[PDB]
RNA sequence: UCUUUUAUUUUUUCUG
């Protein structure tokens, strides 16, 4: 997937990104795996996101 | 031109509509859902002519 | 960059220019101090929550944050002088009607 | 000639034979 | 139709032939040879959904057994083991769907809507409407048969008892109404 | 409705005088919007119109079975030989001012059907006719002189709109209004109120 | 002189001509008043004594109304609404009696000739049913069994086609102009070549063909109106055109009279 | 649900609709019969006494 | 039922020519197009008006009443 | 008339719900009209020969 | 009144020659249902002609 | 109420551009090297050819309801063939010296690129463009 | 009544006929046809209620929608096609028709606009004649694909002072759009003036279309000979490439796509090729169609029809999908009785080689019937599911209301949103806008 | 059930006039004239005649609605030249020119022998 | 000097 990221010049530019999709919902153990960015992890389901990442 | 094939009850023309149904004397297997313990259930609607 | 927002600064500027027949050759009587005071005064007059206390003032600044950024971006001094050529009266009319259209765009209480 | 191949236009004659000798409500009557 | 070899001279051919067609015609214009006779001599076979499993059916009496750009593209014959042949593929349509001109040339739900609307189309249900006493009957003043007739209508009696009228249509937007 | 799914109600009844006419004196019996045909994907209607025009020009009865050798090209050639524009178009004139229409109108006979849905049977207004006895409300249905049912959807759209006085006057004054007496202590509609 | 007329051919029921030195507005308005607003005689009311036939007598009355009637002296006839009488009179109405009793075992066709006038025409050639078939029978009206009876009276009064198409004296009226598209008043739809894919109208032989080299004649105006009037039979095709012009003149004169009175 | 959330109404009509480009945006044509059927009760005033006299 | 006395599209009289059309189709043994042309219907509106008619009075009459 | 006489009815509940029998299965060819049907709650269940 | 439920004809109006049946009278004007069309129309009685049950001799509003 | 601009342009290219009654003409002035023109003219009434010299002027004259000529001997700029009315809508500057004035003659678009000599041309509704061969 | 705009108050016009005549731009919010649809009229019984209906429930007041801050009401079918025709560059109007349309405009200013052509012939451009409908003081500016101030193809639009300068008008100008002409007029001049503009534009375009004419016929669906040959070649090479992929699949030399089995991989791959072939035939047919082509003219106007519709009518109907997949094997390993089993050819499993003009084969017709019935039953289920969902949503959010604290609260008073929409701004007054700060490089930001 | 009366398409109603002039404040020397119980047959004729008349500045015609047989004609002319006189002159021109058409048709029929 | 009726439910059919 392409993502708009700032450049050193300050313009948004399209960078490629290797994003791993999944056919299953188990966020608790996945988000602690080393090597991934836990900040930007997302789930199609919302009940697990509520249950682990908070009500907001 | 009227081809008949209908009843007349109290002067009202009445038509019986074919009632589709599963055929008799046939064995049919169906896969069942995961929550039920049943899986691959066979059914036969045994019937005398 | 494209997002929904209440009143088009670009469109009101075009209406001002057409209404006042802005002459691009003639220099503009606007002064930078006048521009900055006008923008600040309009930003203060942009009221969607009205109540005299710290919580309501924080809520009002919070509500009008994005629109404040858009106003500063559009009616910055360089944009007002170079890209636009509005006069003092034209700038005043623009500010007054921006305030008016914001105060119309406020929710009308009782909406279901 | 009698054993010549049939054609699609000739199949309409067979259809007419069907419709004459059974009809549309034939299944209900039978 | 039954498709067997029945011909040492060459390839497969339908059992029915021009002689049988001529005999059927002769019986037709007489009012001996009819569908009972065809069934007895096994020229035409009754086939059900289950028996359709084991038979390969030919599209047309001559197109598959052995080019104008405007003509319909039809896939060439691939198998040489047909056992039956369609009497006419137009006979898959029902009553209301046998009234549509050129059903091939329509998007299918619009054939469905016509097949539903034919039932409520006005016309001449029976010829004894004056004798009968029906709760709700509508009779067109001037029933007219379709200019774009279909050969199924000669058997469906649509020509004899039409439901509609031929009107001169101009496909245009005149006044926006 | 046509024999192709093209259904519609007459918008305006224009005269032979006002309706546009081709250059053969023939004023069409009907007009449909060309916008119908692309979205509805109904080229069968246009092909039927062409076949019917050729059928009336030839005297023959145009076969239109689902799978026949007859093709649009053949129909157009027959119409061409009969002396018309090959694709069925015809230069028409403005019946209202005699100006030749800048576009060319697809003209010809086609079969249409009259359906049972008559506006005379489907029109109705209420003037405080009979009311039900169980709920004291307008009765159901046209023939017995019933009313329109301000559905949950209708109420819901009125809530969305904000016309509270209308929603009151619709659900109280129009449908059913009853005065009932109650008392402060228990607040029940079991007050023997001899208003006389 | 004003507009010029040149009749190419004439007939009892068809007259084809060319109008020159005339505005397109006039060519229409003449056609319009001709196809709509010529007074004509037609059966308005139908009194059914008895009807045992299989056709609804509504349907019968509608048919009798649509039947053409001679309207030669429609001018000498006066409108029913302006006339004063008691349910009938010769000065604004014509009474026609139709009787048809089956006698033969075979079906007894009933035709327009069976309509016999019973009112006093007072010498005005009006109300005679129009006959055009070589057999002279006229328009088929109904069909009867041996035992069927159909007796009725018809009151025909003056009117114009605006009330009802039965009063329409003219059939399909032809109006064409500028067969060649020298004025480019339409853009011919085509796929390869408009000239090849459009039929050449029979009237292009009366106009010189365009020259590709020369430019568009922007001064050009619509003229040479090729008209072809056809009459159902209620009035001869001569008086179709003549009385169309007459009632257009009368309408404009009425406008002037209203203007003067105001 | 049936008799209180929504419910039948007097002073109303239903019929088939038609398109009329010769009508203003905010305006709807009404059949004459429906007009003669439905009524709106207006109180008498000195401003419209003459009008209401003509209508009665 | 029976032939429209006037064509719907233009109003030319066609009712009088139903018998002549039937005779040209029966005795003269000529096709419908030539029969119509000889009858004098040149416009396809009139031609289909007479061509397309289904005679149903012939069917309603021959009931007993 | 003829449509009603050749009409067929399926006893599955007419109430709106996902159902395989509401589709035009391949075996319906030539035995059931693939175009004629009611539209609405009964669509796909009612069939015409 | 003797004008109620009787057969009557109109003689200067757009609906001239229309038979009809008197249904209700509101004073100074009578409502009649056209015998050729499906409509009720209101028109003054003095200007209309009344007949006996059967077609024949005609009399003005003087019965 | 006088002529504001007038020069001689030799048509360099003619393009229908999917239209029949209107063509886009690209021309450059014979005298001024830096002067170019890109105007849409109605060839349906004023046929044009490539490599053809046309004289074009722009005046400000010759509210205010338009009226017919009203007289056989009416006086106006009667010595040009193809006259246009439009309204300026853009005055752009390129290369610090070239000024492009855009004109719209009821949807017919022109770009007049020139120099200070067209100072007489202003942004006003009154803009008549006259052409002759 | 699925949404708020599906119930509005109109002004009665007495008219003798038995149908509710309504101005035709209003059909969009009601989602109404004239194919037998029925609508209700409710008469207010009190002056209170006529007042609230007038100033809260009025067609001019619901021009702009709270759902998507765009006009729900736009100019539609014949008006939109004819307005494109009128604003075509090559469309020129005679003095007579000009003079008429100026009178057909109700609030015409009073002065005849000066024409474009005056000497060779007094002729007014269609853009000029449409300009008089738009009230003065209406700026607008859109730049579509490759639009320059000397717009080559007449794309985009630029209106200044209620005068169209360049660009044809389509749904993107006058239909329903975020920054459309309707939206700017109703926002600046107001609801009454925008309603007048709807009226004036509709009357003018209807007059012009009545006096110009517009139609459609089979010749529009017909494509040229070379085009038809090239479409046939496209379908042929699509079949050849599908057969090549099939042979690879039988050989197992195809590599299964990650996350999908071999059947599903082959199925999705072949469906992709078939859709690509159909779409390429669509572009070829569309390119071959000329501007005179009525169906292309109508699609470009955006009134009705589409690219896919032109392709299906004239080029190729294409693959028919059942349950999101191709036609299923019905009896055993076959779709219909004519196909020897396990034959994965496009014709066998649903692909249509023939346009509607050319005509489908009987097997293709049956496959299309399957697709049609599936669409119909899916619609019949979906309408009920969505109606239940909308009922549930409105019942859940029934009592929520913006009280006078500019806060969103339920009946009990619990706060759900302290400031409605996080702005306190009404939905109908919002518009799309560009933020200049967030965009632009650092150097551009500085300059 | 409530279709418009056919006779009302051409007969004047009670308390109605054939012609209704009203001057317009829109532009000087301009009137709008409503013809009752008329169609475009007279409208196009009169409009074309006013356009042919060289003194008339604006002439245009209008049907508010096809339902009502009524149509409006707006004329503005030069100062001092009454639009009423313009309409009289146009109508007189139509009378004379239709009369010439009638005379030519009558004289040129008789050349025919059928 | 006005008033003055149009059962109910179970089913089916189609209409948008
Ligand atoms: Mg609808
Ligand atoms: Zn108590
Ligand atoms: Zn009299
Ligand atoms: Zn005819």
């Amino acid at each position: 997937y392409d993502r708009k990221v700032p450049s050193p010049t300050g313009e948004y530019v399209k960078e490629p990104e290797w994003v791993l999709e999944t056919d299953g919902v188990n966020l608790s153990e996945v988000m602690t795996v080393p090597g991934i960015d836990p900040t930007r992890i997302y789930t199609n389901s919302f009940i697990d996101i509520m249950e682990v990442l908070g009500i907001e | 031109f009227d081809m008949g094939g209908y009843f007349i009850i109290n002067g009202s023309e009445k038509v019986l509509i074919a009632q589709e149904r599963s055929a008799g004397n046939i064995v049919q297997v169906f896969k069942k859902a995961a929550p039920s313990p049943i899986s691959h259930v066979a059914e036969i609607r045994s019937a005398l002519e | 960059a494209n997002w929904p927002l209440p009143v088009n600064i670009r469109r009101i500027i075009q209406n001002a220019q057409q209404t006042f027949h802005i002459d691009h050759t003639k220099p503009s009587d606007l002064t930078i101090k006048d521009i900055v005071l006008g923008v600040k005064d309009l930003q203060e007059n942009l009221l969607v929550l009205r109540g005299k206390n710290e919580i309501i003032q924080n809520a009002q600044r919070d509500a009008v944050t994005l629109f404040c950024c858009l106003l500063r971006s559009r009616l910055a001094t360089r944009r007002v002088l170079q890209e636009y050529r509005l006069t003092k009266q034209a700038f005043d009319w623009v500010l007054s009607n921006i305030e008016a259209q914001f105060l119309r765009s406020v929710v009308h209480p009782g909406e279901m | 000639d009698e054993s010549a191949p049939i054609t699609a236009e000739d199949s309409w004659a067979v259809i007419s034979a069907f419709f004459r000798e059974k009809g549309l409500v034939s299944q209900q009557l039978d | 139709f039954i498709v067997e070899d029945d011909e040492s001279l060459g390839h497969k051919e339908l059992k029915v032939r021009k002689g049988h067609i001529a005999k059927l015609m002769a019986t037709e214009y007489q009012d001996e040879y009819t569908w009972s006779s065809l069934l007895n001599e096994g020229l035409v076979e009754y086939i059900d959904a289950e028996e359709e499993e084991s038979i390969l059916i030919a599209m047309q009496p001559e197109d598959l057994e052995p080019v104008d750009p405007a003509k319909r593209i039809r896939v060439s014959h691939h198998a040489t083991t047909f056992t039956h042949c369609e009497i006419h593929p137009s006979m898959i349509l029902g009553v209301a769907a046998s009234i549509i001109p050129f059903p091939d040339h329509n998007q299918s739900p619009r054939n469905t809507y016509q097949s539903a609307m034919g039932k409520q189309a006005m016309g001449v249900f029976l010829t004894n409407y004056n004798v009968r006493m029906d709760t709700m009957a509508n009779i067109l003043y001037y029933p007219q048969k379709p200019l774009g007739t279909t050969r199924a209508m000669e058997y469906l009696k649509f020509r004899e008892l039409p439901a509609g009228q031929n009107a001169i249509v101009a496909i245009a937007c005149y006044s926006g109404y | 409705a046509s024999r192709h799914g093209q259904k519609g109600t007459i918008g305006i009844t224009y005269r032979r005088e006002d309706m546009p006419f081709t250059a053969e004196g023939i004023v069409p019996d009907l007009i449909i919007n060309p916008h119908a045909i692309p979205s509805r994907m109904t080229v069968a209607h246009l092909i039927e119109c062409l076949l019917s025009k050729v059928a009336a020009l030839s005297g023959n009865e145009g076969d239109a079975s689902p799978f026949t050798d007859i093709t649009v090209e053949g129909i157009s050639k027959l119409l061409r030989e009969h002396g018309y524009q090959s694709r069925g178009f015809e230069v028409m004139y403005n019946g209202h001012t005699g100006k030749k229409l800048m576009a060319q109108i697809f003209f010809g006979p086609t079969y249409y059907q009259r359906l049972r849905h008559m506006v005379d049977d489907k029109i109705h207004a209420r003037a405080r006719g009979p009311m039900q006895v169980l709920t004291r409300q307008p009765v159901e249905g046209r023939s017995r002189d019933g009313g329109l049912r301000f559905g949950e959807m209708e109420r819901d759209c009125m809530i969305a709109h904000g016309a509270a006085s209308f929603l009151k006057e619709r659900l109280m004054e129009a449908s059913d209004a009853f005065r009932v007496h109650i008392c402060g202590i228990c607040g029940l509609m079991t007050v023997i109120a001899k208003l006389n | 002189e004003g507009p010029q007329v040149k009749i190419r051919e004439a007939s009892k029921d068809n007259v084809d001509f060319i109008l020159s030195n005339v505005d397109l507005a006039m060519a229409n308005s003449l056609r319009r008043v001709m196809i709509a607003e010529i007074p004509t005689l037609a059966i308005d009311s139908v009194e059914v004594e008895t009807n045992t036939t299989v056709l609804a007598d509504e349907f019968i009355a509608h048919r009798l109304g649509l039947i053409p009637l001679q309207s030669m002296d429609i001018e000498q006839l006066e409108y029913s609404r302006d006339c004063f009488c008691e349910d009938h009179c010769d000065k604004c109405s014509v009474v026609l009696t139709l009787q048809a009793f089956g006698e033969s075992e075979s079906t007894t066709n009933v035709y327009s000739k069976d309509l016999v006038i019973v009112s006093n025409l007072m010498g005005r050639n009006i109300g005679h049913p129009i006959i055009q078939d070589k057999e002279g029978n006229g328009v088929l009206i109904c069909k009867l069994r041996k035992g069927q009876e159909l007796k009725l009276t018809c009151v025909a009064k003056k009117g114009i086609a605006k009330e009802h198409a039965k009063w329409g004296p003219a059939a399909a009226i032809e109006f064409e102009y500028d067969p060649w598209n020298k004025l480019k008043h339409t853009d011919y739809w085509y796929e390869q070549d408009s000239a090849k894919e459009w039929p050449q109208s029979k009237n292009c032989e009366y106009e010189d063909p365009p020259n590709e080299g020369d430019p568009f004649d922007y001064k050009a105006q619509a003229d040479t109106f090729y008209m072809n009037v056809e009459s159902v039979g209620s009035i001869p095709v001569d008086q179709v055109v003549v009385r169309g012009i007459d009632t257009l003149q009368k309408k404009v004169a009425s406008i002037l009279l209203a203007l003067t009175q105001m | 649900r049936g008799n209180l959330m929504g419910k039948r109404v007097d002073f109303s009509a239903r019929t088939v609709i038609s398109g009329d480009p010769n009508l203003e945006l905010d305006q709807v044509g009404v059949p004459k019969s429906i007009a003669k059927t439905l009524t709106y009760p207006e109180v008498v005033t000195p401003y419209n006494i003459d009008r209401l006299t003509q209508l009665v | 039922m029976i032939v429209p006395v006037r064509c719907f599209s233009c109003g030319k009289v066609v009712g009088d020519k139903w018998e002549s059309y039937l005779n040209l189709l029966q005795e003269d043994e000529l096709d419908e197009g030539t029969a119509l042309s000889r009858l004098g219907l040149k416009r396809y509106c009139c031609r289909r008006m007479i061509l397309t008619h289904v005679d149903l009075i012939e069917k309603f009459l021959r009931y007993n009443p | 008339t003829l449509s009603h006489l050749r009409r067929t009815n399926t006893p599955i509940g007419r109430d709106g719900k996902l159902a395989k029998p509401r589709q035009l299965h391949n075996t319906h060819w030539g035995l059931v009209c693939p175009a004629e049907t009611p539209e609405g709650q009964a669509c796909g269940l009612v069939k015409n020969l | 009144e003797v004008a109620l439920g009787k057969t009557v004809r109109i003689r200067s109006a757009g609906y001239k020659g229309q038979l009809g049946i008197v249904k209700d009278v509101n004073g100074d004007k009578a409502t009649v249902e056209l015998h050729s069309k499906n409509k009720h129309i209101t028109i003054d009685k003095h200007k209309l002609t009344y007949y006996n049950r059967e077609g024949g001799e005609g009399i003005t509003y003087d019965e | 109420s006088n002529t504001l601009f007038d020069d001689i342009f030799q048509v360099s290219e003619v393009d229908p551009g999917r239209y029949n009654k209107v063509c886009r003409i690209e021309a450059a002035s014979t005298t001024q090297d830096q002067c170019k023109l890109t105007l849409d003219i109605n060839v349906e009434l004023f046929p044009v050819a490539a490599q053809d010299s046309l004289t074009v002027t722009i005046a400000s004259s010759l509210t205010r309801s338009w009226r017919p000529p009203q007289a056989g001997d009416r006086s106006l700029a009667d010595d040009y063939d193809y006259v246009m009315y439009g309204t300026a809508y853009k005055f752009e500057e390129v290369s610090k010296d070239l000024i492009a004035v855009y004109y719209s003659f009821g949807g017919l678009l022109m770009r007049l690129e020139g120099n200070y000599r067209n100072l007489n041309n202003l942004k006003q509704e009154n803009a008549y463009l006259l052409i002759r061969r | 009544s699925l949404h708020k705009m599906s119930m509005m108050a109109h002004r009665v016009k007495v008219i003798p006929y038995s149908t509710f005549r309504l101005n035709l731009s209003v059909t969009s919010p009601y989602n109404a046809d004239f194919d037998g649809d029925e609508m209700n009229l409710h008469v207010p019984q009190s002056e209170e209620t006529r007042a609230e209906l007038s100033q809260l429930c009025a067609v001019p007041l619901q021009i702009v929608s709270p759902q998507s801050n765009k006009p729900c009401m736009g100019i539609v079918q014949d008006t939109l096609c004819g307005i494109r025709k009128l604003t075509l560059r090559d469309t020129f109007i005679e003095l007579d028709q000009v003079l008429n349309m100026l009178y057909w405009v109700p609030d015409w200013d009073g002065v005849i606009p000066t024409p474009a052509i005056i000497k060779p012939k007094p002729l007014w451009s269609g853009k000029q004649i449409l300009s008089v409908a738009i009230p003065n003081g209406i700026h607008l500016q859109r730049f579509d694909e490759g639009t320059t101030l000397l717009s080559p193809k007449d794309n985009g639009m630029l209106i200044i002072d209620g005068q169209i300068i360049f660009g044809v008008v389509e749904k993107k100008t006058v239909g329903s759009s975020n920054g459309g002409l309707i939206h700017v007029v109703t926002r600046e001049k107001g609801p009454q003036v925008c309603a007048k503009l709807f009226g004036n534009i509709q009357k003018v375009v209807n007059f012009w279309l009545l006096h110009n004419g517009f139609s459609t016929g089979i010749g529009d669906t017909i494509a040229d000979g070379p085009t038809m040959r090239e479409i046939t070649e496209t379908i042929a090479e699509a079949k050849k490439k599908v057969l090549d992929v099939t042979k690879e699949a039988q050989a197992n030399l195809l590599t299964a796509k990650h996350g999908m089995t071999l059947r599903e991989s082959f199925e999705d791959n072949v469906v992709r090729f078939l859709n690509e072939a159909r779409d390429k035939a669509g572009r070829l047919a569309e390119v071959n169609l000329k501007d005179l082509n009525n169906v292309k003219q109508m699609v470009m106007a955006g009134s009705k029809g589409s690219f896919i519709n032109i392709a299906q009518m004239s080029a190729c109907v294409g693959q028919q999908s059942v349950e999101g997949k191709r036609i299923a094997f019905g009896f055993v390993d076959r779709t219909l009785p004519h196909f020897s089993k396990d034959d994965y050819s496009p014709e066998s499993k649903g692909f249509v080689e023939n346009s509607y003009l050319r005509g489908l084969t009987p097997q293709e017709f049956f496959f299309h019937a399957m697709g049609g019935r599936e669409g119909l039953i899916d619609t019949a289920v979906k309408t009920a599911e969505t109606g239940y969902i909308q009922r549930r949503l409105v019942k859940a959010l029934e009592d929520i209301m913006v009280h006078y604290d500019n806060t969103t609260r339920n009946s009990l008073g619990n706060v759900i949103q302290f400031i409605y929409g996080e702005d306190g701004m009404d939905a109908a007054h919002i518009e799309k806008q560009s933020l200049d700060t967030i965009g632009g490089s650092d150097a551009a930001f500085e300059k | 059930m409530n279709a418009p009366d056919r006779f009302e398409l051409f007969l004047l109603g009670e308390g109605e006039s054939k012609l209704k002039i009203d001057p317009d404040t829109k532009a000087p020397n301009a009137v709008v004239i409503t013809f009752e119980k008329e169609d475009h047959t007279l409208g196009n004729l009169i409009r074309a005649e006013l356009l042919n008349d060289r003194k008339v500045l604006f002439a245009a015609y209008k049907v508010e609605h096809p339902f009502f047989a009524r149509f409006k004609l707006r004329i503005q002319t030069t100062e001092g030249y009454d639009p009423k006189d313009a309409l009289k002159n146009a109508c007189n021109s139509i009378i004379n020119k239709l009369g010439a058409l009638k005379t030519n048709f009558e004289t040129e029929w008789n050349l025919q022998t059928l």
